[PDB]
């Protein structure tokens, strides 16, 4: 592959480098989409985070402010 | 680096040096080309607005104020050409530079390769050996009794003379020796 | 980190060699189209360095950040870690913007 | 490989190319031996701008002490050739 | 090998940011005598370039197409 | 051990009966053969020493020193013959005779069973060195240097002699075996304090101790190349060997007494390392580096632990080899350019690549790169000092930094940069100089391959 | 998080101390409490060489997961169920720790308020 | 401004001399007068070193105690030992939190 | 108009910011001419030997010889015992020694006192 200078013009390009660049960007994006589709919980979490305010006093074993 | 410096700089020389420094640092601040062109034209207009000042005292005061402004507003990280005294490849190829006299120390086996090059080298050495005394005589005659005021050297003036003190300027190693 | 850091330095060296040993980003113009493979390699490396999900940098940096957030730790250290992981994306943006986008700023002998 | 073996003709062509793109100098009347101050009628600031344009074109910087003495394109190309070791 | 420089008269500031810079200079009585030395940075194959988001989503089209066709194959492969 | 002593006394008439153009060859060959013979002394025991007779014995501490001396003699012979080419035959034979006498005195010194015979030989080593310095030195200060080399020594060693004879009037023997077996504690009295000082200060001035070191830069800079090699390689180690021998009778007075010498040694290693950073002469830098290393050895001997003694032995051998190599390296450039200024000749890596490789290896070994025996000795001494007191790691640590700096500084000043333009007589390196460097450097790494041979009797 | 703001800006006494917890008896508010049981024996955990920190109450699921990973070695995508069970056990343990924190918080609040109210009643 | 005639003339003379010197640096076509299988790499660089290393470890290093020490293999409930043949019981009847 | 720059020892004053170079006198011009004449004479003297075809060796520089001699051998002849010299010598050559002696003696006294009471945790301390 012989590529010569241009002097104020866009350089010459061979089809192989565009093909490889586009292919690699494409497989990166495909991998990201496929992994997100199959392992979404790795980003959004898996188990629900509980809110302690909705826990009953009886469950926590606290006397009704009398004893 | 090639020219002999003078005893001092004149007012116009300092003005031009400040102009060049200001333009370069403004380009460092204005990365993109159109913005740089706009602000460089503005700087040129600001610069030649006081171009016709006949009072030298006010001229020097303006120069001093301009230099103070430059020092305040300079770029801490200006663009440097890669081979300039501050560039990232300034003295990169100095280790590859070898002086020519080293070729005298080569083994005759090493000199057996490249016979024509060493024949040409012998021709050059003969030329220098023949020209040395004429160079010394010319330097003696041209120079004043007190001594030489500047570092400038005279050229050859006679029929077959060479410029005095030429050997180490002509036989520079190279810019990209290897 | 080894993978994408080595690759980022390699792409930087490729750019330096192409532009006659020039290293200042202020004299690098539009290399997105002029240098396709280098462009995609640097983009992938930058996205991995910033911890884009499911890339190589994610599987360690994300876990590190969420382990720092959920530990009994110094508060100033946590805040500085967060500010640093923001500045990481900042300087990756700086590199991409100044080196690959825009119009050429290198000498005319391409 | 690396950059081609730059020659004197290329240096002259590029210097003239930069010069005809200066809006203040007309292309037709410009010649290789034209003095910047006498024939084209430029002052010192224009010479400084020309030197910076040359530096940008060839990718290296000329010190001011040397830059002041260059007054016609032939001197510019001679300085460039001497700096970069160009003999052909 | 053996190519000459392009004709110098094709470099114009027409349709470039240099045009707007020149217009703004004319509004102040100044002029820009170096635009034709920069016109080559906008004239040819450097005329247009992508944005930051456009650069990040370089190979998104082909990757999304592959992901969609793979998922479609997976959905009607469990029908065995 | 007459099987090593007699061949040197035979080296004498062989030199004086040789043809005018064969002295160097014969001397070098037979010195190398004597070194090979002396290699047999390394087979040492684990409990006692090799007691050859009533007069001579070999310990695990003295055998590596003997091997180092016998190995150094051919190196000095090789180094000297370049600058003595124009000398007449008789004066060349006299120079070789001085070197042979010095080696004989050192060999007999390192194996004497009695302390008084050790004193006599350790003082007889003065005469050939002084003659060499004051006769075959190059500049005019050499005479002054000789005086500084002489009286500085004698002022320290004359009291020791007195102490020595006094001891023999009290215990009845100066034999090192009887002295070791019949050892008695020293009380805390003024008489015992001054006995301690008399026994110690001679060896202190020989190392030399900081503040008593002013003779060393003069003597090592003004001497010829062989004189410098023997001064830095072996003659400094006499003080350490003598101190390690004599400390067996000074307990327990040593703990109280050592403090000023320990502080002097530590602050002086710091000061001499700092001095090496601003030195315009190349030989003076190497001299002050020697002072720093010997200060470390002084600390090691003074704290008096087994690990410290192993470190002292290893460091002494390593420093001898390294300093001899560095002095030879400097002398090559000096012979080229006839000046000792360090910034005069620059960028020598461009002109002499293999010589630059030798410079790099010598500078690497000077800064104690692992796993060289330099680093082994230094680390053992540092560990012993840390056990002595945890704060010492400060001062030692600082030394480990400064040393490296000046070492690399030397290299960067001589080999890198751009060559001096007007120096146009840098001839290519000879086979003799390269062989000298290789014969200096290879035994160091070979010793690293088997370190127990230079770790002393405490191993 | 809000607890940090409530403690640093909020009254210190009301908020629980992470280093000193619990400060009330385990059976204070409860009439009776079951003792939490452990499935994996000490010998099994020692043989599995789990870790000094992984030997919690969820160690049995971890042992199952490690065995499943070792058995299905080339298929490193086969141990999804066991991983999920171990994660679920860890989640339950963390939820129980949150329960304990909230218990200490509201016990401290109720106790201090009740003591202050009783003091106010007895002070009049 | 500019060169003086003396500087100009000296520049031309030195420049012509320098071009001549640089021209003389070329090499004529004969200047370097020199005076007078497929998978072999995997054998001399992999197989021989591994032979030497394996022999040295098997017959010299192992011949001394505690030279090559391996941590014990992991043992799980339900496993069978090769040497003794003993089996390990199951694990205490999981509560089955399905 | 703009914030000012103050020079220091390790960050000196630029030439363009120097007020001495903006208020010049014919005496200053004569001095500059003399300096240039001296420099040019020295440069010619050097270049005459540098380009000599018959010169083999090094060109001896009297300035370098003077520098080395002044930095090495001219110091003691020009030394006078003054209050400043005596104070600086005493401080820099005495203070560190006693400082380190006090530090090390205190450390070792503490360690010995701790050892005497039998509470130092010297278990496994085999090598010393
Ligand atoms: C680790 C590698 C293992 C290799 C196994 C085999 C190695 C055999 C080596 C034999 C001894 C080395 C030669 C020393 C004298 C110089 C000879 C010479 O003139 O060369 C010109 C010759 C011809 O080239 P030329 O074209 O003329 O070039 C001349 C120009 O000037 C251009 O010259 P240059 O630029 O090429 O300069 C020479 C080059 C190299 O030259 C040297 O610097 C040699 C000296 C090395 C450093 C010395 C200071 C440190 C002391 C350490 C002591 C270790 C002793 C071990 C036993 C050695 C017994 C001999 O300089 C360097 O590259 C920098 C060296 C940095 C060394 C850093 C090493 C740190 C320690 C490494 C680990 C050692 C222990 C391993 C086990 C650890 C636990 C698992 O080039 C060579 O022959 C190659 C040089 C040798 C490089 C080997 C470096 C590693 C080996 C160290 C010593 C041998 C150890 C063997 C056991 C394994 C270790
Ligand atoms: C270049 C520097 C070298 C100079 C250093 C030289 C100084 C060496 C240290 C002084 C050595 C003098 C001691 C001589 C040998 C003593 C042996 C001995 O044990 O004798 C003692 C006696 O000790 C003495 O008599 C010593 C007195 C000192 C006299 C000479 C003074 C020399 C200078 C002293 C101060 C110097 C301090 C060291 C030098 C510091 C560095 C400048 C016991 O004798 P008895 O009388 O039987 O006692 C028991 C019954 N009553
Ligand atoms: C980017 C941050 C730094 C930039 C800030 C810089 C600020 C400085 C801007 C203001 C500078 C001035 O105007 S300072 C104005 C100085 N005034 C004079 O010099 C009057 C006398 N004029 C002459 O001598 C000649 O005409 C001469 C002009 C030399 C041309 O010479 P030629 O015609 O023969 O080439």
């Amino acid at each position: 592959v012989h590529i010569e200078p241009r002097y104020r013009q866009f350089p010459q390009l061979t089809r192989s480098q565009l093909i490889q660049a586009e292919f690699f960007s494409a497989t990166m994006w495909f991998w990201i989409l496929w992994r997100f589709w199959h392992d979404s919980d790795a980003v959004l979490g898996h188990f629900p985070y509980p809110d302690p305010s909705q826990w009953t006093d009886e469950e926590l074993g606290i006397l009704p402010d009398d004893e | 680096a090639f020219s002999a410096p003078a005893a001092y700089l004149t007012h116009q020389q300092k003005v031009l040096r400040l102009y060049k420094r200001a333009l370069r640092h403004l380009e460092s601040w204005c990365v993109h080309r159109d913005k740089y062109r706009y602000f460089a034209c503005l700087m040129r207009a600001r610069f030649d607005e006081h171009k016709n000042e006949k009072d030298m005292v006010k001229a020097t005061q303006l120069l001093r104020q301009a230099e103070e402004e430059f020092w305040y507003g300079q770029h801490p990280q200006p663009y440097i050409f890669p081979e300039s005294p501050g560039g990232t490849s300034y003295e990169r190829y100095e280790c590859y530079k070898v002086p020519e006299w080293c070729l005298d120390d080569w083994h005759p086996s090493e000199k057996a390769m490249y016979p024509d090059y060493f024949a040409k080298r012998e021709q050059w050495k003969r030329l220098r050996r023949e020209s040395w005394e004429r160079e010394v005589k010319q330097l003696q005659e041209e120079t004043p009794p007190g001594g030489p005021r500047t570092e400038a050297l005279p050229p050859a003036r006679k029929e077959g003379d060479l410029p005095p003190l030429w050997w180490h300027i002509v036989t520079r190693p190279r810019e990209r020796p290897m | 980190h080894a993978f994408f850091k080595a690759m980022l330095f390699m792409c930087s060296g490729s750019i330096i060699h192409s532009l006659n040993d020039e290293q200042d980003i202020r004299k690098m113009g539009g290399l997105y189209k002029a240098m396709p493979f280098t462009t995609t390699a640097l983009i992938i490396g930058s996205l991995a360095l910033t911890g884009m999900p499911y890339l190589t940098g994610f599987y360690s940096k994300d876990l590190i950040i969420e382990a720092v957030n959920m530990s009994y730790t110094n508060a100033w250290a946590l805040l500085m870690t967060l500010i640093a992981t923001s500045l990481t994306a900042a300087y990756s943006t700086r590199i991409i913007f100044f080196a690959f986008l825009g119009k050429p700023r290198f000498p005319p002998l391409v | 490989s690396d950059a081609p073996p730059l020659t004197l003709e290329a240096i002259k062509d590029r210097v003239l190319y930069v010069l005809k793109l200066y809006d203040k100098i007309d292309p037709e009347k410009l010649s290789v031996n034209s003095h910047f101050m006498k024939d084209l009628g430029l002052d010192s600031l224009d010479q400084v701008e020309i030197i910076m344009a040359m530096e940008d074109e060839f990718g290296f910087e000329i010190p001011d002490i040397d830059a002041e003495k260059l007054m016609c394109p032939q001197e510019i190309v001679d300085y460039i050739a001497d700096k970069k070791d160009v003999y052909e | 090998s053996k190519m000459e420089l392009p004709d110098y008269k094709q470099w114009k500031i027409e349709g470039t940011p240099l045009e707007t810079v020149q217009e703004k200079l004319a509004a102040r009585g100044l002029r820009d005598p170096w635009g034709r030395n920069e016109a080559w940075r906008y004239s040819g194959g450097f005329a247009n370039n992508v944005s930051f988001v456009g650069a990040l989503l370089k190979g998104f089209k082909w990757g999304f197409a592959a992901f969609v066709v793979a998922v479609g194959a997976e959905y009607y492969l469990e029908s065995q | 051990m007459l099987k090593i002593i007699i061949p040197t006394t035979m080296l004498l008439p062989m030199t004086w009966m040789s043809k005018h153009n064969m002295i160097w060859i014969n001397a070098t060959v037979h010195s190398l053969l004597i070194s090979l013979i002396s290699l047999s002394l390394l087979n040492q025991l684990g409990e006692n020493s090799l007691n050859f007779s009533l007069t001579f014995f070999s310990d695990s501490l003295s055998a590596p020193l003997l091997v180092l001396t016998t190995w150094l003699l051919p190196l000095m012979l090789m180094a000297s013959q370049s600058h003595l080419s124009k000398e007449t035959t008789t004066r060349k034979k006299l120079y070789i005779t001085m070197l042979i006498l010095l080696q004989l005195f050192l060999i007999m010194t390192f194996t004497a069973t009695e302390l008084i015979l050790f004193y006599i030989l350790f003082e007889a080593t003065l005469v050939p060195t002084l003659i060499i310095i004051t006769r075959w030195g190059n500049q005019t200060e050499r005479l002054n240097a000789g005086l500084y080399f002489l009286f500085y020594t004698l002022a320290g060693s004359l009291p020791l002699l007195v102490a020595l004879v006094y001891i023999q009037n009290t215990t009845g023997s100066l034999n090192f075996l009887i002295i070791h077996y019949w050892s008695h504690p020293l009380s805390n009295s003024w008489s015992n304090i001054f006995m301690w000082l008399a026994c110690i200060m001679a060896f202190m001035v020989k190392m030399p101790l900081y503040g008593l070191h002013l003779w060393l830069p003069k003597a090592h800079v003004e001497a010829p190349i062989a004189g410098s090699m023997v001064l830095a390689a072996v003659l400094l180690k006499l003080g350490g060997y003598g101190m390690m021998r004599i400390t067996t009778i000074l307990n327990p007075l040593t703990n109280y007494m050592a403090y000023p010498f320990l502080m002097l040694s530590m602050w002086g290693m710091i000061m001499t390392s700092s001095i090496c950073l601003r030195q315009t002469d190349l030989k003076s830098l190497i001299a002050y580096s020697s002072v720093s290393h010997m200060a470390l050895v002084i600390v090691a001997i003074m704290i008096q632990t087994p690990w410290s003694f192993m470190g002292a032995t290893a460091l002494m051998i390593a420093h001898g080899l390294t300093s001899s190599m560095l002095f030879c390296l400097a002398n090559t450039n000096y012979e080229r350019v006839h000046s000792r200024t360090m910034i005069l000749a620059r960028g020598l890596q461009t002109l002499l690549p293999l010589m630059a490789t030798w410079w790099l290896v010598a500078s690497l070994t000077n800064l104690a790169l692992p796993p060289s025996i330099n680093l082994i000795g230094e680390l053992f001494i540092i560990t012993a000092s840390f056990s002595w007191s945890n704060i010492t790691i400060i001062l030692m640590g600082m030394n480990m930094m400064i040393t490296a700096l000046y070492s690399l500084y030397m290299l960067i000043t001589t080999q890198r940069g751009k060559y001096t333009h007007h120096i146009n007589n840098i001839k290519p390196s000879f086979t003799r100089e390269n062989a000298l460097m290789a014969l200096h450097i290879l035994p160091l790494l070979l010793l690293t391959l088997n370190p127990k041979m230079i770790l002393g009797p405490l191993y | 998080g809000a607890h940090l703001a409530r403690r640093y800006l909020g009254d210190a006494s009301k908020e629980p101390d992470p280093l000193r917890m619990p400060t009330f008896p385990p059976d204070y508010g409860f009439p009776e409490r079951k003792e939490r049981e452990m499935v994996a024996t000490q010998q099994e955990m020692n043989d599995a060489q789990l870790m000094l920190q992984q030997r919690d109450y969820c160690a049995h699921y971890l042992i199952q997961l490690l065995k499943c990973k070792r058995d299905s070695f080339p298929n490193f995508l086969a141990c999804k169920h066991e991983q999920h069970d171990w994660d679920y056990c860890e989640h339950l343990d963390y939820v129980k720790r949150m329960k304990e924190f909230e218990r200490e918080r509201r016990l401290l609040q109720r106790k201090k308020r009740r003591e202050q109210r009783e003091a106010e009643m007895a002070r009049g | 401004s500019g060169y003086t005639p003396d500087e100009k003339l000296r520049l031309q003379q030195l420049r012509e001399l320098r071009r001549r010197w640089l021209k003389d640096q070329e090499l004529s076509p004969r200047e370097p007068v020199l005076p007078p299988r497929h998978s072999i790499f995997a054998v001399t660089h992999v197989l021989i070193p591994v032979w030497i290393i394996h022999y040295y470890l098997k017959y010299h290093v192992t011949a001394k105690p505690y030279t090559v020490v391996e941590r014990k293999p992991r043992i799980f409930p339900g496993d069978t030992i090769l040497e003794t043949g003993e089996v390990i019981p199951l694990m205490k009847e999981f509560p089955d939190q399905h | 108009s703009f914030p000012k720059y103050k020079p220091s020892r390790l960050a000196t004053l630029p030439a363009t910011l120097d007020p001495a170079e903006y208020d010049i006198s014919p005496e200053t011009r004569k001095a500059q001419a003399e300096r240039l004449a001296i420099r040019s004479r020295l440069k010619r003297e050097y270049l005459l030997q540098y380009n000599d075809p018959n010169r083999l060796g090094v060109i001896e520089d009297p300035a370098l010889i003077r520098w080395t001699y002044a930095r090495s051998a001219n110091i003691y002849p020009n030394f006078r015992p003054t209050p400043k010299t005596s104070l600086l010598g005493a401080l820099f050559g005495i203070g560190p020694l006693f400082f380190w002696y006090y530090v090390f003696k205190t450390d070792r006294d503490k360690k010995e006192k701790l050892i005497q009471e039998g509470k130092l945790d010297q278990t496994f301390n085999i090598s010393y």
